[PDB]
Parts: structure tokens; C-alpha cells; sequence
């Protein structure tokens, strides 16, 4: 059979016809070799169907349609690049792929030994991802950079994302583009959600102008609304004769009946009942008007309806994305060979460590990772498999290579599909600070620059020199550890606050000893939950009862005031029900964005001002719609494009997070994976503390609140020193040793003589109150510790 | 091409403290003002006076600024987003200049000199692999530019090395020891030592695209084909209250590889001594026909290089001492905007002449 | 004549960021560089780096620029003295050019478009009294140039409008809906609809004093003299990767004002399709016998309008998207100044050819 397929090809490119049969046998041999070597008993993705051979040819044949002339090397480039493009890309196991490469390598030695295996079977090179095939190739790392350039035409409230295309990802991107070329290019993306995946499907939709079709429904509603959507979507396909692009998140399957409607769509490009009877007839009326518009005889009901499904087929291209389903479809929704042999499945999951060197490469190139006296940040251990670290960007690269590698594995939370966009989120947080805290380093020198702007000539320095000088040089003393503190916060941004202890521990626990071998300084209090929040703000939370004894709830003083992805605010404990409602307190609810959107049951409930998340007990189905899961990220349909900001105008303080009281709450699967799972694991100190709170009603509960107010009280005097800088801005340049000959000296530092005392005043009061209040709370640990045991 | 960088402060740059060094951007209509805060200020030459990019990083004072200009294209493409300074706080900083016209973020601190670094230059000459710098520690250092790695150290001067230049393989340097020097970096083989100053050297400058200067004054009196390519010229002004024009490989700092080749380590080859202004020279700058210099007497002089005749005096540049001046050179196509001398000094200003 | 604006950048311009449009002053050999800063720069083509004008004011970026060429003396008197530009800040910025070779002051700032103003074209036909503008609002507006008034609004497009021109008593515009629409400046009566593209319109342009294009393709194609005298040409380059030579005389917006209204209001005429290359065309210059275009692929192309044959591809004039060209209008006495092309693009560079 394939001798026929290829001898056909070698009539089309007969200049190297000598390959003909052994070429065909290389195809079939490799197929059976791999079929035997990698059976379905290994995994279902090793289901080497004979139509995989047809698939293999589809890449080869369509390439010769563009090819200008064939050569044996071009021929084997095409075939063997296609072989791992098909026979290897269709697989998951990398060691099985290593042996595959050798089966491929050896297959060529067996049948087609005359050509260049070294630069072909052993490497994933692409045939000019941005040009017509023509047996031409372009470096895929360069293609990533070329994409950076080209998407600038789609960099308009569309792409504009601070993420890097992995060189394996650009291999995935081109494969996607190929699937887009495919008529009815139906796909299945297996792997990391919303992180060079879901984002990527949106990217190619923006890059190509694809109609992302969505099931804008709700569990309250049913198949009927899906049917409506399908009617208008299929109208777009067949009546408007336009190319659509249904994007399916596996959580969109309302019910089996819906899925069955979809199954017939997959089988016969049609849906029973939905496009039958009167729907059939009104379609025929509309359809014949469209074939009448086309000037065709297709008006004829039978031909017309055949045109309906034909026009639809050209306009379907359903792209399905997936993370392993808990409804037995963790073994793929595509359990059947009937779907397996027709849907383009991308077995991605995670990325290589080699890939991470390239990911990190570009990730440290796109953002300003380098610094001054900061040399390098890694002390712990491991530069293994990478280059010894010469600078800061190198450090991030080495880190990522071993970091993402083990962050994450250890099957607790899906060992095979990790999500690098989280290390990018961590890195992005590092970027937020590589910019901001770096700028603070310039501002830091500015603080003493400004102080210096009027020292000598107008000072009689005491404390001011001590402060000025100490901080002047502490800017360089802190030249290492600033990053160490920042790193830890990025670890938590990456996965500490989302990934389970073991899957997490895979890097986390060992990270503590395997970050790298090159400087950093960690600085004891590198604690994430303190690092990213202003004390005044933290007190606004603690003054409002923040459960600081739970590490992950103390964290809310940051997350609620600075969180990108929705946090899982699980409250059967009502820890944050108590605190959020207190923090809220006299603050108003939500307001900047003001339009009610489509979910007035929430928008009527929140559109008032300052602080709000989807409040206490407001569980998904009762309050939060699947429409929100879309619009939450952005919404130019309400925040008019006239503003220009197509993202919904919602700040962190009034960002609509959810107080679910269900630990397995209805978080859409991609969001279930893209969530700051907030842990309400009432820690033993929180257990006894909530019990303390109950026992504090005995006499001194208010003392807890009073100290928190007083902690904030201590911050009142920052301006006793900051104003000196403001008042030391102009006379340095007149320094002649005549500083005592004018009142520019006394107007600033004679005030300090008393402002320094002011620093001590309310500050020390807070401190005098502190231990007094402590002695009225700790006393209940005699039974608080008992309640800890009782809770266990 | 001819030039008239005169008139009067067409732009008066306002700096919070004293101005120490002003560097015109070679291709953008902006100017970088180094100060003793240490703060760099980009200023917009049209929308003035506006401190386009006030920059803080140097805790003491900025003494030198480079990388706006280059000797190698591919690296300069990458280095047009880079600015490198030197400072009294030993900091030689590498700033990643951002397209926003602001030194947004430093990418490398260059350390090594234990005493006030008074000049830094970059060896763009090696595909920008190295960095030149000198300081009060009587020492010259080389860093791997691409990594910031102190690869080579030299001992030339007996006193504070005030200034340094990039000559491919050679290092021009001047110092308080009144003895002008040069070093063959690849081997550490001094290529000059000339005790031609009465008082401590304050300012030196490598001969550039001005081979007409040899038609004015040239040592030895003839035969530039002998070794003008190795007999690198420079100017060395000093506390002598004069400006001396120099050839420094004639008085080579080499271990006498025959007898005394030319006047190696002997009679210092001062090509031409200028006397006009009344004080210690702070800056010099050859435009070609003319050399614009400044001194502590606040008088800049457009020295006609041809024998040393001041064309015009700018006692009006600054009310404080004139610390520097920056002549923009006219080139074909890019000519009229180059009629400009941006100066700076102790009065906290930087005045633009044109 | 055969206009040959070639050689190789007589002047290389290094720009702070990217350039969106560079066009020549009506009378002087100076151009205005419209950047994304948003700064408009005054630039004498024979000088650099010019600080003549760095007109920061386009809060976001310059999206449109007109009045740098003129066709009528009594309006010319003010046209050489003014300019109409527009930005992403929703304002149509009208300025007054003065003898200083720059836009000294601003005259008007027009607002009514809400989503980004994409293009502005001035009614020189109305003695510089009316202004045509369009935007992402899918909407076309008329303004009073001399008073800052919103005089007349039309709704033609179904999508975000991308380009605009002025012709007859009607307002020409193209958009993201792939269709061109033209409505009567006083009433809404149409003068063109073009469903001649698969993908969105990127560049439109009326024929000027160059009957050479008619010599190549006499129009109208049906009874040329029907409107040969009324050759209201236009062109439309688009995301089809084509430069289509268009015409509004017979794809007129007569909404079936009989049965088939001549052959108007349909699949647009398409006088001559210049199949482009592998990227989107950013600018053109309808010379007459020739056309000089440029595109995202870094290339500038000489096209022979005699069938639309790219005579030469200059993919190395920029290293980024070529955003704009300006081969100056046919005009004897200044043949060399008019045989001079300025360009700008993504790579932050701009170049002067000739």
C-alpha cells in the first residue's frame, strides 16, 4: 500500500526515484517496528494505526506540493523530520522517544542509509515555520524571535504578553499552524493550562483571526442554551459561510447528552434534533438563500444540506484543550480509535530541561534581570547539567533548568504536566520587583543623593549623617540579599501557594539545598507573607482580625492587595469570611467598572466602591457564572474599546475572588489549575488562636486589636526623617565650610532635634502597650493547646 | 566643513549641584550631564531646560561617562542601550539606557580601583570585549566588558592617574606625576613615559581623525611613515597653566629594546606648548583646525591648532570653573546641528553654545 | 520622468523609538518625522542630528499627518504654515508651522472620536476649512479646521476604520471590514462602496497630477471619458498582500439607483492589482509610471505600474517593518529634491534616499 503512496511520490519527484520501495518500507518498517516496540499496552498514544502512515505521508506529500525540486537529503529531511513530527510527536515517553530516534535512525540505515541522519533524525528542526515549506528550513529559536516581530501586527489588545516561547513550544506552535491548515483541523492539547497553551490558542486566534466559539451558558441553564449557541455558531459556519473556531475546555461538557450532540457533530458534522425538523427546514430556507447568493444549484434540499455540512466542515476546526479529566477521561476523552485517528492530539504536558535553558534564555533576555554589585543569586547547590554561572541571568537559567525540571514531578499533582507559566508568574513577580526594587535601588541612592544635595553647606550632622551614611552604604551592603528575599516570594508566586507539598516538595524541599552554587544571601526573614505587604496595610488586615497564625491566611494581606489569578478562598472556617468582612468594614464594595454585564446577581450585589470579593458563602453555581470565568480576565464588551482598555476595570481590593465553603469547589478546570489555592489549614497556632479568641471574651479580647493598631502607630514617624531629605534638597553646591554662617542649616536639622523625639513618642507608646497586651492573650494556651489536640 | 559653536548659552542646563562631565549623544538630540551628586541627567536639546533623565546610583560623584560612542557595530547595537560611568566612590557603573531616554537600570558594577576613579573608557576595539579605566591608585585596569571581569592590571604612573584612553592595544594615561604615559596592554609593555610637565597632569586626549594636525606640528620633524601608526599622539594639559600637544611613543616606557629608540624614557616629546589662559587646565578638545580648552580661570579658548592661536575666548561660559566642554563634530550630511559646544562647571550649569 | 530615489541612505537617522510617518514640508526640503513617542520632529534633509524640533505632545503616538503637500495657493498660504495630525489620545492635533522650520504652536485639538483616531485627511478642496477624519469607531467625521468644530458625522463602515481620503464632495474611508465606503460630506449620499478585498484595507490614495497612470490604465474602464476628466482614482493596499489600484467613478455608492446602477456599489472596480509579496504593505508612492511601496518585510519596492511589476526590491533599507515612505511629489525645478525619498520604521531608524 505505501509502496503505492511513495511510488506515486517518486513519479512526482522521479529524479530520486531510487528510494521508491525501500522508502515506503522505511515508512512501514518504522511503523511496525515502533508498533511492536511501543504497543498500546505501554500507553494508548502508542496506538500505531496504519492511518498514521497516511498521516506521515500527508506531511511529506503536501511538502512536495511546495517543493521546487527533490534531493535525497531534502527527501530524507522531509521524511525523518516528519517522522518525529508524526511518529514521535504523537508520543509522550522521552526515553521511548530516544529509542524512537534510534529506531528512526536505524530504519534509515536499514532502508535509506545514504542520507544525513545526524542533522535530521536527531533533531527537531522546522521547515521554515514562517515561509512556504519548499523543503526550506529556518532556525526555530530564530522563529521565536521572528514571531516576536511579526505578532507586533497583532499586538493590539490581543497578544502583548511577557512570556517566552519555548523552542519546543515553537515546535508545538508550528504543529498547531499545520493543524490550522488541515481542513477540520480538530485538535487536543494535552498539558500545562493557560501557560503557553490556552494562552497560545488565544494567541493563534489573534494571529490568524480565528472565531473562538464559546459555550456562554450556565449550569442553571442546560443543553437548550448550548443549542442556541450552536444555532448561531453553525449559522456563522454555514449561513454566513465564515470560518469559525470552537475552543473547548473539557469543563464545558454540561452533560453527557451535550457531549452526545457533540459526538454526532464529530461523526456526521451534524446534530440530531437540534438541526432537524423545523431547524432543518429553516436552515434549508436560509441555506438555499445562501446557495442562491452563491449562484449555485445547491438550493436542492439534499445538495443544500450536504452543502451545509460541507461548508461547516471547512469552517469547523474544533480545538480542544485538556488536563487529565477525573471522569475516566484522564485516559483521554478520545478513548476510541475513531477519534484518535481523526483528531490532532498534542501530547505536550511538560517541557525539557534543555528547553528550559532556552526558555529561561529568552525569559532573562526579555526582562532586566541584571544588576550592579549584585553578582549572582543561587547559594545552595547544583549547576549540574548546565553552564557554571557567570552572572545573574545565567543563574536564572540554571535555576529554571533544574527548577522547572523538579517543579514539578513526584506524582501528587500530575507529575507529567507541569506549568512553566507559573515559573513565569514567579519570574514575572521577580520582574515586577526587578524593575520596582531595582528602581528602588536608584531611589535608594536618590534618598541619599537628595540628602547629599544639601549636606555640607547646610548641616550640623548627628543622626542625619548616621542615617544618611549608613543607608548610603547599605544600598551596597544589601547588594546580594535583596534578590534572595525576592526569590522566595517568587517561589510562592510560582507554586508554594498552589501546589501540594509532595509535587511541590519535588523542587521546594530540595530547592532549599539545590538552588545553585553562586552567592545570593537569603536573609532570615525572606518570608513571602511579609515581603510583599506594607506594614500599614498588613495592620489594616490584622486590625481587622487577619488569621496570621495560618501562614497562608497571613498571606491574604498581600494576595487581597496584589493577586493576579483567583485565590481559592475556602471558608467553612470562616477565617477570611471574618477578616474580609472586617477589612472591608466601612469600606465600600466594588466600583470603577460599573456596568452590570450579564451577571446582575453579582454586579448588583457588588457595584459600590473599595473592598469586595465574591463574598461570604457565595458559592460558584449560586453566584458565579461561567461567563465571569471569561470576563474576569478581561472584558472590552463592557469596558468599551473607546477607553482602549479591553480589560475589565477591577482593582485587587475589589477583585471578585470567591468565598466558597466547598474544598472541591466548582473552579473551572483551567482555573482550578490556575488558582492561588489559599490554604485554610487552621494551623495549631490558629486553632488555639481561634479558641483564644473565644476565651478572650473572658476579659481582654480588645488587647489583640489594640496592639495591631499600635504596630501601625510605630510607622507614623517615617516622615520625621523623609522630610529631612525633602528639606535637604538644594545647598550642597555652596559648600565652602560656611555651613554655620546661615540658617539653611538650622531650618532643617534644628527641627530634627525635636522630630527625633517625636519618632520615639507614639512609637514607644505602642511598645509599652505591646507586652501588656501579650500577657492578656498568651495565658489561654493552657487550654488553647488542649484545643489543638481536641481538634486533632 | 567649518564650525561656529559660539554665540552664547543657547540652552542653560540646570543641575542641582556641580557639573563634572557632559556627553552629547552622537545620534539623538539629547545630552548627558554627569554631576557630583552623583547623578546623570539626560537633557532634551529642544525641549529645554528639561532633566529628561535624572539618574541616581553614585553615592559620591561621577567623574566619567562613556559608551554613547563606539569602535564596534554589533556590540554597539547592544551598547547603545548602555552607558558607562566612573566615580569617586570607586564605582564604575554600567547603565542599561532604555529607549525611553533614561538610564532605567544598571546591569553591571565595575570595581577594582581602590582609589577615586577619574576616568573610564571601553575597549570596543576588541568587539567590545574589554574595559579601560584608571584612578588615583596609580593603576590602570582592564575588565572583560561582556562580564565585568578585571582581566588586566598595570602600573604606569607614580601618582594619581587622572585620565585614560582606548587605543586598541594601547593605554594613554595622564597623572599627577607630571609624566605622561602609554601602555601596550597585550603585553603590559609601556609605550610611553614623558616628564614634560612642571606641574601635575590634569587632562589628556588621544589623537583622532585629525591627521592634518601633523601638517601643523609633528614629531619627529618628518617621516610619519616610520611609525605614526604606533607613535600615537595625544594632548596633555596640566597645572602648568599651559596645554601641551604630545607624541608619547617617542618617549616610550619600554625596557630599552636596543639603546634609546627615539627618545624612549628620555626627553619628553612635547609637540607644542600653548599659553593663553591663566590657570590649571580642566579640558581640551580638538575639532581639527581648532582646539577648545578650559581652565580654572573660567576662560575657554578656541585655539587655532595651527601654532596655537586662540580664536575666541568664552569667559562667559560659566560663573564657576569650567570643568568641561563638548564639541560636536561636523560630518557630511550630518553637519549644521554639529555647530555646538556644550560646556559645564562648578556653577551647577551646563551651557550649550552654538 | 523615471524617478530614481535610490543610492543608499544619504542620511541615517537614529530615532529614540520607532517612526510612524515621515513627510516633506510643502515648500522646504525638511521633513516631519512622526514618531510613536509621540514627538514630531523637524528635519532638514541635509543636516543631522537636528534639535530644531522634538515636538512632544502626542500623548500616546502619531497616527495621522496631513497638509505637508498643497494644491491651491490661497490655502497654501496657510498650509505651509500649518499641519494636521492625530494621535491615539483621540485628538486631531492641528499645528502652526512657522518660519523657524517647525510647528511652533498648536492651533486645534479635535475630539469626538472615542476609540482611536486612525486617519485624518484635510478638505483642501474647501480652502482648508473642513477636516475629514476617521477612527476605530466605525465612524467618519467632518470638522471645522479654522474653528475646531464637529461639522458633520457619517456612519459607513461596519468595522473599525483604518484609513481615509477626500474626493469630490464625498469622504473616502477603508476599514477592518475589508470594505471601502464613501459618503457625501454634506449629506451621506454615497460616492463609493468596495467589497474588493478578502482582508482589511491598509492604504488608500487618490491620483494626483500624473496622467501617466491613466496612460497605463485609462479609466473609467467602461467609457473612460465618462469620468476620465473626473478621474477620482483611489487605491487600496490591503492585508491581501496586494496594492490594488482603485477608482471611485464606477464603484460609486449608488445603492442600486436604477437596477444595476451602471456597475457601481459592488465588488470594487480594481483598476490594477499589484500582487504584493509575503508581507503587509505599509506605504506607497503613486508616481504615475511607477509606484514606490514598502512593507513589514523590511523592503521598499519599485513597481512598474505598467501591469504592476516590482522592478526592484530593497529588503535591506530597514531592519524592521518599513512603516513609511515619502517620495516627494512630481515637481519640476526640484526634480532632485523630489527624487528623494524619506523613510522610517520599526527598527527606530529613518533614512534619506535620492
Amino acid at each position: 500500500i505505501y509502496e503505492i503512496y511513495y511510488k506515486a511520490i517518486f513519479k512526482l519527484v522521479p529524479e530520486f526515484r531510487s528510494y521508491t520501495e525501500p522508502f515506503a518500507r522505511a515508512s512501514v518498517h518504522l511503523y511496525n517496528e515502533c508498533k511492536a516496540r511501543y504497543s498500546t499496552g505501554l500507553q494508548s498514544h502508542y496506538l500505531f494505526s496504519p492511518r498514521e502512515l497516511t498521516r506521515l505521508v500527508r506531511g511529506v506529500y503536501t511538502a512536495i506540493n511546495t517543493g521546487p525540486r527533490q534531493t535525497l537529503r531534502s527527501l530524507i529531511r522531509l521524511w525523518a523530520y516528519e517522522a518525529w513530527r508524526i511518529f514521535a510527536d504523537r508520543l509522550v515517553g522521552v526515553k521511548e522517544k530516544n529509542s524512537f530516534e534510534q529506531l528512526l535512525y536505524e530504519t534509515v540505515d536499514k532502508y535509506l542509509p545514504n542520507q544525513d541522519l545526524g542533522n535530521i533524525s536527531s533533531t527537531s528542526l522546522l521547515f521554515s515555520g514562517l515561509l512556504s515549506l519548499d523543503f526550506k528550513e529556518v532556525n526555530k529559536t530564530d522563529l521565536v524571535n521572528f514571531i516576536e516581530e511579526r505578532f507586533k501586527t497583532f499586538c493590539d489588545e490581543e497578544l502583548e504578553v511577557p512570556m517566552v516561547i519555548h523552542e519546543s513550544m515553537v515546535d508545538h506552535i508550528l504543529r498547531i499552524d499545520r493543524a490550522l491548515k488541515q481542513v477540520q483541523g480538530h485538535m487536543m492539547l494535552i498539558g500545562a493550562s493557560r501557560t503557553g497553551k490556552t494562552i497560545l490558542t488565544r494567541f493563534v486566534a489573534w494571529l490568524n483571526g480565528l472565531k473562538i466559539v464559546q459555550p456562554k451558558i450556565h449550569r442553571h441553564s442546560n443543553l437548550s442554551d448550548f443549542d442556541m449557541i450552536l444555532k448561531k455558531a453553525i449559522s456563522d459556519c454555514s449561513l454566513k459561510e465564515s470560518r469559525t473556531c470552537l475552543i473547548i475546555d473539557e469543563s464545558n461538557i454540561l452533560e453527557t447528552a451535550f457531549l452526545e450532540r457533540m459526538n454526532t457533530l464529530l461523526a456526521n458534522a451534524d446534530i440530531p434534533d437540534l438541526f432537524q425538523g423545523e431547524e432543518y427546514d429553516k436552515l434549508l430556507n436560509n441555506l438555499r438563500n445562501k446557495t442562491r447568493s452563491l449562484g449555485l444549484l445547491l438550493d436542492t434540499e439534499q445538495e443544500l444540506y450536504d452543502w451545509f455540512v460541507g461548508e461547516i466542515a471547512k469552517n469547523l476546526h474544533v480545538v480542544f484543550t485538556i488536563c487529565d479529566p477525573t471522569n475516566n477521561k484522564s485516559s483521554a476523552m478520545i478513548s476510541s480509535p475513531a477519534l484518535f485517528n481523526r483528531c490532532i492530539i498534542n501530547w505536550m504536558g511538560d517541557w525539557d530541561t534543555k528547553t528550559m535553558s532556552q526558555v529561561a534564555n529568552n525569559m532573562v533576555d526579555v526582562v532586566p534581570m541584571e544588576f550592579t554589585d549584585f553578582i549572582v543569586p543561587e547559594v545552595n547547590k547544583e549547576l549540574v547539567f548546565t553552564e557554571p554561572i557567570q552572572t545573574i541571568r545565567d543563574a536564572v537559567v540554571n535555576i529554571l533548568i533544574h527548577f522547572d525540571r523538579n517543579f514539578y514531578q513526584k506524582m501528587k499533582v500530575g507529575v507529567n504536566p507541569r506549568s512553566p507559566g507559573y515559573f513565569i508568574d514567579g519570574l514575572r513577580a521577580l520582574v515586577k520587583l526587578v524593575t520596582a526594587k531595582y528602581q528602588d535601588l536608584q531611589e535608594n541612592q536618590r534618598f541619599v543623593n537628595v540628602g547629599l544635595e544639601k549636606l555640607n553647606e547646610s548641616v550640623s550632622l548627628t543622626f542625619e549623617k548616621e542615617r544618611w551614611l549608613n543607608t548610603t552604604k547599605q544600598f551596597s551592603k544589601t547588594s546580594q540579599e535583596l534578590i534572595g528575599n525576592c526569590i522566595i516570594s517568587s517561589i510562592y508566586e510560582t507554586y508554594f501557594g498552589h501546589l501540594n507539598e509532595r509535587e511541590r516538595g519535588d523542587m521546594l524541599v530540595i530547592l532549599k539545598r539545590l538552588l545553585g552554587k553562586f552567592a545570593v544571601k537569603y536573609d532570615v526573614n525572606y518570608r513571602f507573607i511579609d515581603y510583599l505587604v506594607t506594614l500599614d496595610e498588613k495592620m489594616k488586615w490584622l486590625e481587622c482580625g487577619l488569621d496570621k497564625n495560618d501562614y497562608f491566611l497571613e498571606n491574604m494581606s498581600i494576595v487581597m492587595n496584589s493577586q493576579d489569578a483567583v485565590p481559592f478562598l475556602l471558608d467553612p472556617s470562616s477565617h477570611m469570611i471574618t477578616v474580609i468582612s472586617n477589612y472591608y468594614g466601612n469600606k465600600t464594595v466594588l466600583l470603577s467598572f460599573l456596568e452590570e454585564g450579564f451577571v446582575k446577581r453579582l454586579e448588583n450585589a457588588v457595584r459600590f466602591g473599595s473592598v469586595v470579593i465574591i463574598q461570604d458563602g457565595e458559592f460558584f453555581d449560586p453566584i458565579i457564572s461561567r461567563l465571569i470565568s471569561r470576563e474576569f480576565n478581561h472584558a472590552g464588551n463592557r469596558v468599551t474599546v473607546e477607553i482602549g482598555d479591553h480589560e475589565v476595570d477591577v482593582s485587587g481590593d475589589f477583585k471578585l475572588f470567591i468565598h466558597s465553603c466547598d474544598p472541591s469547589g466548582d473552579i473551572p478546570i483551567f482555573l482550578r489549575s490556575r488558582v492561588r489555592l489559599v490554604h485554610f489549614v487552621t494551623n495549631k497556632e490558629s486553632i488555639e488562636t481561634r479558641i483564644f479568641d473565644i476565651t478572650l471574651t473572658e476579659e481582654n479580647a480588645e488587647m489583640q486589636r489594640k496592639r495591631e493598631d499600635l504596630i501601625k502607630l510605630n510607622t507614623e514617624y517615617r516622615l520625621k526623617l523623609k522630610n529631612l531629605e525633602k528639606r535637604l534638597l538644594e545647598e550642597l553646591n555652596n559648600s565652602q565650610g560656611n555651613m554655620l554662617e546661615n540658617d539653611e542649616l538650622m531650618v532643617t536639622l534644628n527641627n530634627l532635634k525635636k522630630e527625633a523625639m517625636n519618632i520615639e513618642k507614639k512609637l514607644s507608646e505602642s511598645e509599652e502597650f505591646f507586652p501588656q497586651f501579650d500577657n492578656l492573650v498568651e495565658e489561654y494556651s493552657i487550654i488553647g493547646k488542649h484545643s489543638v489536640k481536641i481538634f486533632s | 566643513l567649518k564650525w561656529i559653536p559660539r554665540n552664547l548659552p543657547s540652552c542653560l542646563i540646570n543641575v542641582e549641584s556641580s557639573v563634572t562631565s557632559v556627553k552629547l549623544h552622537p545620534n539623538l538630540p539629547i545630552v548627558f550631564v554627569a554631576t557630583d551628586h552623583g547623578k546623570l541627567y539626560a537633557f532634551d536639546l529642544f525641549n529645554y531646560t528639561i532633566p529628561l533623565a535624572s539618574l541616581q546610583s553614585h553615592t559620591k560623584a561621577i567623574t566619567s561617562m562613556d559608551v554613547l560612542f563606539t569602535n564596534y557595530t554589533n556590540s554597539s547595537k547592544k551598547n547603545y542601550l548602555v552607558i558607562v560611568t566612573a566615580s569617586k566612590d570607586l564605582q564604575i557603573h554600567v547603565f542599561k539606557w532604555v529607549s525611553e531616554e533614561c538610564k532605567f537600570q544598571q546591569i553591571r558594577s565595575l570595581l577594582g580601583h581602590e582609589h577615586i576613579v577619574s576616568a573610564v573608557k571601553i575597549w570596543q576595539k576588541n568587539n567590545d570585549v574589554h574595559i579601560a579605566s584608571c584612578s588615583r591608585d596609580q593603576t590602570v585596569k582592564i575588565w572583560d566588558f561582556h562580564n565585568g571581569w578585571s582581566l588586566k592590571t598595570f602600573q604606569p604612573h607614580s601618582q594619581w592617574v587622572r585620565s585614560i584612553d582606548v587605543l586598541g592595544d594601547y593605554i594613554i594615561s595622564g597623572s599627577h606625576d607630571t609624566t605622561l604615559r602609554l601602555t601596550h596592554w597585550p603585553s603590559g609593555n609601556g609605550l610611553s613615559v614623558g616628564t614634560g610637565h612642571e606641574f601635575p597632569i590634569e587632562k589628556v586626549k588621544f589623537i583622532h581623525f585629525i591627521e592634518d594636525s601633523p601638517e601643523i606640528r609633528f614629531r619627529t620633524p618628518s617621516t610619519d611613515r616610520y611609525k605614526n601608526w604606533g607613535m600615537q599622539y595625544c594632548v596633555s594639559a596640566s597645572r602648568d597653566r599651559t596645554i601641551k600637544i604630545w607624541e608619547i611613543p617617542l618617549p616610550t616606557l619600554m625596557a630599552h629594546r636596543a639603546p634609546i629608540p627615539n627618545p624612549t624614557d628620555s626627553n619628553f616629546r612635547c609637540v607644542l606648548t600653548l599659553k593663553g589662559h591663566l590657570s590649571w587646565v580642566r579640558d581640551i578638545s580638538i575639532r581639527g583646525q581648532y582646539l577648545f580648552s578650559c581652565a580654572d580661570d573660567k576662560s575657554v579658548r578656541c585655539w587655532d591648532l595651527n601654532t596655537g592661536q586662540c580664536l575666541h575666548v568664552w569667559e562667559k561660559l560659566h560663573t564657576g570653573f569650567v570643568n568641561c566642554l563638548d564639541l560636536d563634530v561636523d560630518f557630511d550630511s550630518n553637519v549644521t546641528p554639529r555647530q555646538m559646544m556644550v560646556t559645564g562647571g562648578l556653577d551647577c550649569k551646563s551651557n550649550v553654545f552654538m
